[PDB]
C-alpha cells in the first residue's frame, strides 16, 4: 500500500504528456523517457530487496539429525 | 534360506528404480525460453480450459422438470409404509410382532389380542415415521407381506403429529397404494 | 504439534502435600479471571458471586483420604478451568451453571406422588 | 461404424448345477498362525521382564503387558529392526466390570516395513493411570483424548488431555457399562430464559429392552484346536 | 573419542520419499554405526539375553554385506530393508534401543504378574 | 487396454449428419462423449419390467438333499479356540521341545518332567540356564537370526511401470505408478 502512492504519482504525472505528445516532439519524448528511467531504478531497488514478498521467517524449519557418539 | 539373517524381508525390499534420478536443472529443459514464455504470457492452458467449458454450452443438459417428471425408481425402493390385505379383504398381519423386534430404530409399537371372532389380530399398530430409518427390515421379516414400503416419497407434513402413523393411517395407505405395491411385488418377488 | 492455551501436562502426583500447592495455586487462577468470566460470558451477576461459588466447589472434595482419588479430581480440576478460560463453553452453559436454584413434609410428598 | 450391440440380447452362458467346495475358512490362516507364534515368542524371549503372555488368533498377534510395561514394549516394537511398528493405528479400551481392573486398553500397531500388524493389550482401573504413548506415536494424541472422554482412563504423560467428543461439562463417561444408553439429561429451548437449557431425562416412549429374550441354550460349541503341532507340549509316551 | 556422524541430511537429491534426502556418505556411516553397536552391545547387555544374540546376529550380517558391496544397489537388495538412507536410521535406532534396553534390564524376571482374574474373558481363561 | 475409443463405440447420444462433421471440426478431442445416455439402450427394459425369471442359486454340496449333513459344513462351531501362551508354557515348550520334536523322556519319567512345567516357571530363568543351541534352534531362527515380523501377504510386491505401460501421467508429473510383479 505504501509503495502504491509513489507509483501512482508517477502514473498521474504521465497525464500531461498524453495530450501533448505531438507538440513536445522528440525533446519532450526524451524527457519523458528520462522521467521513467529514474523511477525504474526505484523499481529495480524494490525488486532486488523483494520488499513485497510476505516471506516465512517464523516457520518452515528443517534440521539434520546428527548423532553425537562418544 | 530366508533373509532373516539380515533382519530383512521380501516385503521390505523396494523394487528396481525406486530411487529418484537427479532432478533436472534449468539447462536441461527441453522447451526453449521463448516457447515457455509464449505459453506463460498467452495463458495457453487457460484458453484451452475456457474452450472445453464452452463445448458443454452446446450439449444437452441433464435437468428434469420435477414435479412434471420423476427420476427413476426400482421395485426394491423403500418409501412410505403401508399395511396390506388379502384379496378377500382380511388384514394380512397376524400380529406376530416380528417387525417390531427387527426394527433397528424401534419405530414400531404393536398391541394385539384375540379378535372378536377368534382371529389373531392387532388392535394397535403405530410407526413413528420420524423415528424410522427407512431401512426395509420390517418388510423383509414379515412372513405374510403385511408391512411393505410403498414407492411414495412425497408425503411431507406441516406438523410432526401427522408423522405418527397409526393402524388406521397405515391401512388407508395399503388401500391407496395397493396397485403400485403389486407392481413392485410382481417384479421383485423372485429376488427375495 | 503444540498444545492449546492454558494447557498443562497430565502427571500423576504421588505426594499429598505437593497436590495442595497445585490445588491452592489453581484456586487464585479461577479467582483472577473472575471479572473476565463475567465480561466474556456477559453474566448478569457481579463478579463477587462468581468468586463466591468457585470456592464452595473446592471444599466439596476437601476430605478425600486415598491418594488415587486425589489425582483424578485434580486432573479434572484443571480441565474445567482450561475450557472456561478459552471461551470453549457457550453462554448458555455458564449461565445455567450459576443459575441453579427445604424439603416438603411427608404429607406434601405423599400428596403429590413423592419419589 | 457398426451399430452398437444391444447388450440385453447377446447370448449368455448356460450352467447346470453349480459346485463349490466346502472347507473350513480357518484353515487358510494355518501358515500365518505358526509365524505369528514364532514371532510372538521372540518378543517374549527378548523381553521376559515385560511380556506377561502372548496370544495368536488366525492372523492377529496380541501381546499382553502391564501398564508399567507399556512404554518399554511399545519402544521395542517401534525401534527393533526385526519388528518396525512405526505406525500406531488405534488406541481404545473396553469395559469389563467383573474384573478388578475393568478397562482393557488396546493398541494396534502397523509395520509398513514388513507388512504386519501387532496388538498390545494393557489393563487399567478407574483410578490407576496408564502411560501415554504420545511421546512415541504422535497419532495417539486424539485416540487417548477419545478414550478418556468415553472411559475416564487417566493417561499419564499426555500433553493436552480433554473432552473431544462429548459436550463441554458433560458428566460421566459414556462407554462405561454402568452409564445408561440414553444418558442422564436432555436439552430444550426455554422461552423464559431465552436460551437452551438442560433438563433431566424424560422419554416420551421409554426404551424397550428386547434383549431379555436372548437364547436360553448355548449356541456355539467349544471350538476346534488349530494350534501348530510345533507349539504343544509332547505327551510322554508310555513305557514297555 | 568424538566421532560425529550424520543420520538425516537436510538437503540434497530426493530419495522418492518426502523428507528423506540422499545421504552424502552412505557406506562409511553404516560401517561406523555397525561397529559401534557391536562394541556398545557387550558393554551393557549380558550374554544370556536373547536380544543381544539377536542384534549380533544381523548387525554382524549387515556389517559384512556393506564391506563387500561398494555398489549401493547391491547393499539394498542383499540387506533387503529399504534404501541405504533408511538403513542409517535403522542402525541409529538399533543403537538407541540398547541404551534403553540395558537400563530397563529387560532380561530379568517378570516385574508385574497379572492377577488371577485378568486375562479371563466372560468366564473362560484365555 | 484402456486406449482411446471412437465416440460411436460408446453408449451415449451422438450427433449425425452435417452436425457430426461440425462437431469433429470444432471439438478439441473428437472422441469425447456428451454423456447423455442412449434413450434406446440405457435402462430400456426397466428393473420392474424385465424378462428374466430369477431362480435361487444353490451350490450342490451345501444345497443338496443327499451327502449334505450339516455338521460337515458347520463352520461357525469349528472356530479356532482362544489359547494364550504365558511365560510358563513358553518355558515348557522351550525346555521340553514341542509335540512334533519331542525332548521329553518316556513313561513315568516323562510324566515327572511335564508336571514340572504344570505350575509357574518364569522364562527369565529358563533362558539363563539352557543350551545355547536351543535358542538358536527353537527361539531364534536360521542359526541365531532374529524373527522378522511375519507378512500378512507374502505375494505383496511392487514394481515401477512407465507411461507407455500404465497410461497415466508422464514422467514429468511427480507421481509413479506401481504394478504387482
Ligand atoms: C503489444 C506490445 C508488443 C507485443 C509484442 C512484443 C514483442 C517483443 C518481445 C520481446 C522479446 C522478443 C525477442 C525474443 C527472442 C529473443 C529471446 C531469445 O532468443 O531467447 C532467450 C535467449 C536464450 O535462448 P534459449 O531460448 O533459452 O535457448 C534454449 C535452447 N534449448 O537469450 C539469449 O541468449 C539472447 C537474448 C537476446 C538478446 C537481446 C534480447
Ligand atoms: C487467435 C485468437 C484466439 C486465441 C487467443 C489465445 C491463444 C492461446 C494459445 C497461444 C498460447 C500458446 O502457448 O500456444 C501454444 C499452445 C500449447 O502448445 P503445446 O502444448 O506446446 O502443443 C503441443 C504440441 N503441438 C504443437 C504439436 C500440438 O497451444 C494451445 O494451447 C492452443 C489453445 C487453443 C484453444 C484456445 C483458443 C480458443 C479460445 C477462445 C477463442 C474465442
Ligand atoms: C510480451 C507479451 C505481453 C503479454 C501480456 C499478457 C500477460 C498475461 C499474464 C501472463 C503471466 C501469467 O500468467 O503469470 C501467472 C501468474 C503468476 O505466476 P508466478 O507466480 O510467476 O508463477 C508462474 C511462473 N513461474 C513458474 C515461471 C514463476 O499468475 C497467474 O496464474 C495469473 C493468471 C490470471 C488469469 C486470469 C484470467 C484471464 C482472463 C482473460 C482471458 C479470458
Ligand atoms: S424400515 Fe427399518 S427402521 Fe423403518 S420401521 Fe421398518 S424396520 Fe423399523
Ligand atoms: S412382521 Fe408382519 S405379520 Fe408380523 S407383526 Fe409385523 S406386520 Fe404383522
Amino acid at each position: 500500500a505504501l509503495l502504491f502512492l509513489p507509483f501512482d504519482l508517477e502514473v498521474s504525472s504521465m497525464l500531461p504528456y498524453i495530450v501533448s505528445i505531438y507538440s513536445v516532439g522528440i525533446y519532450g519524448l526524451i524527457i519523458f523517457i528520462l522521467f521513467l528511467l529514474i523511477l525504474i531504478v526505484g523499481f529495480i531497488y524494490e525488486f532486488n530487496t523483494k520488499s513485497l514478498s510476505i516471506t516465512t521467517i517464523l516457520h518452515k524449519k528443517n534440521k539434520a539429525l546428527v548423532k553425537n557418539l562418544y | 534360506p530366508t533373509l532373516a539373517l539380515t533382519s530383512g524381508s521380501i516385503q521390505g525390499t523396494h523394487p528396481e528404480g525406486f530411487r529418484l534420478p537427479r532432478p533436472k536443472t534449468w539447462e536441461e529443459s527441453s522447451e526453449s525460453a521463448l516457447s515457455k514464455a509464449t505459453k506463460w504470457y498467452l495463458l495457453s492452458e487457460i484458453f484451452r480450459g475456457l474452450y472445453i467449458t464452452l463445448e458443454m454450452y452446446f450439449r444437452a443438459p441433464y435437468t428434469i422438470y420435477y414435479p412434471f417428471e420423476k427420476g427413476p425408481v426400482s421395485p426394491r425402493f423403500r418409501g412410505e409404509h403401508a399395511l396390506r390385505r388379502y384379496p378377500s379383504g382380511e388384514e394380512r398381519c397376524i400380529a406376530c410382532k416380528l417387525c417390531e423386534a427387527v426394527c433397528p430404530a424401534q419405530a414400531i409399537t404393536i398391541e394385539a389380542e384375540e379378535r372378536i371372532d377368534g382371529s389373531r389380530r392387532t388392535y394397535k399398530y403405530d410407526i413413528d415415521m420420524t423415528k424410522c430409518i427407512y431401512c426395509g427390515y420390517c418388510q423383509e421379516s414379515c412372513p405374510v407381506d403385511a408391512i411393505v414400503e410403498t414407492p411414495n416419497v412425497e408425503y411431507a407434513t406441516e406438523t410432526r403429529e401427522e408423522l405418527l402413523y397409526n393402524k388406521e393411517k397405515l391401512l388407508a395407505n395399503g388401500d391407496k397404494w395397493e396397485q403400485e405395491i403389486q407392481y413392485a411385488l410382481d417384479a421383485d418377488a423372485p429376488y427375495r | 504439534t503444540n498444545p492449546t492455551a492454558f494447557a498443562q501436562t497430565t502427571r500423576y502426583v504421588k505426594d499429598s502435600t505437593e497436590m495442595r500447592t497445585l490445588v491452592l495455586n489453581l484456586y487464585r487462577r479461577y479467582l483472577r479471571h473472575s471479572r473476565g468470566f463475567v465480561n466474556n460470558y456477559n453474566l448478569d451477576i457481579p463478579a463477587s458471586q462468581v468468586r463466591t461459588k468457585i470456592r464452595q466447589e473446592f471444599e466439596r472434595q476437601r476430605f478425600v483420604k486415598d491418594l488415587p482419588l486425589k489425582n483424578v479430581l485434580y486432573m479434572k480440576a484443571q480441565m474445567e478451568f482450561q475450557e472456561l478460560v478459552n471461551f470453549w463453553k457457550q453462554q448458555c452453559h455458564v449461565m445455567q451453571y450459576f443459575e441453579s436454584i427445604k424439603g416438603d413434609s411427608f404429607v406434601q410428598k405423599f400428596l403429590k406422588g413423592a419419589q | 461404424e457398426e451399430p452398437l450391440p444391444v447388450l440385453r440380447d447377446l447370448p449368455r452362458p448356460e450352467y447346470g448345477e453349480l459346485h463349490a467346495p466346502v472347507y473350513n475358512p480357518a484353515e487358510k490362516y494355518k501358515e500365518q498362525i505358526e509365524e505369528l507364534h514364532k514371532f510372538g515368542r521372540y518378543i517374549m524371549g527378548c523381553l521376559p521382564k515385560f511380556v506377561q503372555q502372548f496370544s495368536v488368533w488366525k492372523d492377529e498377534l496380541v501381546i499382553y503387558v502391564a501398564p508399567s510395561a507399556l512404554t518399554q514394549v511399545a519402544t521395542f516394537l517401534k525401534d527393533h529392526t526385526s519388528a518396525q511398528f512405526k505406525a500406531c493405528m488405534d488406541v481404545t479400551a473396553a469395559d469389563y466390570p467383573t474384573r478388578t481392573n475393568r478397562f482393557d486398553v488396546v493398541y494396534n500397531l502397523l509395520s509398513v516395513r514388513h507388512n504386519s500388524r501387532i496388538r498390545i493389550k494393557t489393563y487399567a482401573s478407574e483410578v490407576s493411570p496408564v502411560p501415554s504413548v504420545v511421546p512415541l506415536f504422535q497419532g495417539a494424541n486424539w485416540f487417548e483424548r477419545e478414550t478418556y472422554d468415553l472411559f475416564g482412563i487417566f493417561f499419564e504423560g499426555h500433553p493436552d488431555l480433554r473432552r473431544i467428543m462429548t459436550d463441554y461439562g458433560f458428566q460421566g463417561h459414556p462407554l462405561r457399562k454402568d452409564f445408561p444408553t440414553t444418558g442422564y439429561t436432555e436439552v430444550r429451548y426455554d422461552a423464559e430464559k431465552r436460551r437452551v437449557v438442560y433438563e433431566p431425562l424424560e422419554l416420551t416412549q421409554a426404551w424397550r429392552n428386547f434383549t431379555v429374550g436372548s437364547s436360553v441354550w448355548e449356541q456355539v460349541g467349544d471350538g476346534k484346536d488349530f494350534t501348530p503341532e510345533s507349539f504343544k507340549l509332547p505327551t510322554p509316551a508310555p513305557d514297555p | 573419542q568424538a566421532q560425529e556422524i550424520l543420520i538425516k541430511a537436510n538437503k540434497g537429491n530426493p530419495t522418492g520419499l518426502t523428507g528423506l534426502f540422499q545421504h552424502p556418505s552412505p557406506r562409511p556411516t553404516l560401517i561406523t554405526l555397525y561397529k559401534a553397536t557391536l562394541k556398545n552391545l557387550e558393554e551393557k547387555i549380558p550374554k544370556e539375553s536373547v536380544y543381544r544374540t539377536a542384534v549380533e546376529a544381523f548387525t554382524k550380517e549387515r556389517l559384512s554385506i556393506v564391506e563387500n558391496n561398494e555398489i549401493i544397489e547391491d547393499i539394498e537388495k542383499k540387506i533387503g530393508s529399504g534404501l541405504v538412507e533408511e538403513l542409517i536410521v535403522q542402525a541409529n535406532e538399533e543403537y538407541d534401543l540398547i541404551d534403553k534396553m540395558a537400563e530397563w534390564k529387560a532380561w530379568e524376571e517378570l516385574e508385574e504378574k497379572p492377577l488371577d482374574d485378568q486375562w479371563t474373558y466372560f468366564g473362560k481363561k484365555l | 487396454s484402456g486406449g482411446p475409443v471412437p465416440v460411436f463405440k460408446k453408449y451415449t447420444t451422438g450427433s449425425k449428419g452435417i452436425w457430426e462433421k461440425i462437431r469433429q471440426l470444432l471439438t478439441l478431442v473428437p472422441n469425447r462423449s456428451t454423456g447423455n445416455p442412449l434413450v434406446k439402450n440405457y435402462r430400456v427394459p426397466p428393473p420392474g419390467s424385465q424378462t428374466l425369471k430369477y431362480k435361487d442359486p444353490v451350490t450342490i454340496p451345501a444345497g443338496d438333499i443327499v451327502k449334505n449333513q450339516y455338521y460337515d459344513r458347520d463352520h461357525r462351531r469349528n472356530y479356532p479356540r482362544l489359547v494364550a501362551f504365558d511365560q510358563t508354557k513358553v518355558s515348557g515348550l522351550l525346555t521340553l521341545g514341542s509335540a512334533q520334536n519331542p525332548r521329553i523322556s518316556v513313561g513315568e519319567k516323562g510324566q515327572k518332567e511335564l508336571a514340572v512345567f504344570d505350575q509357574s516357571v518364569s522364562l527369565s530363568s529358563t533362558l539363563a540356564t539352557i543350551d545355547p543351541k536351543v535358542v538358536k534352534s527353537e527361539l531364534l531362527a536360521e542359526g541365531g537370526s532374529p524373527v522378522v515380523a511375519p507378512s500378512l501377504n507374502k505375494k505383496m510386491k511392487f514394481r515401477l511401470t512407465e507411461e507407455s505401460e500404465h497410461g497415466m501421467y508422464p514422467e514429468d508429473y511427480p507421481i509413479r505408478i506401481f504394478a504387482q510383479n
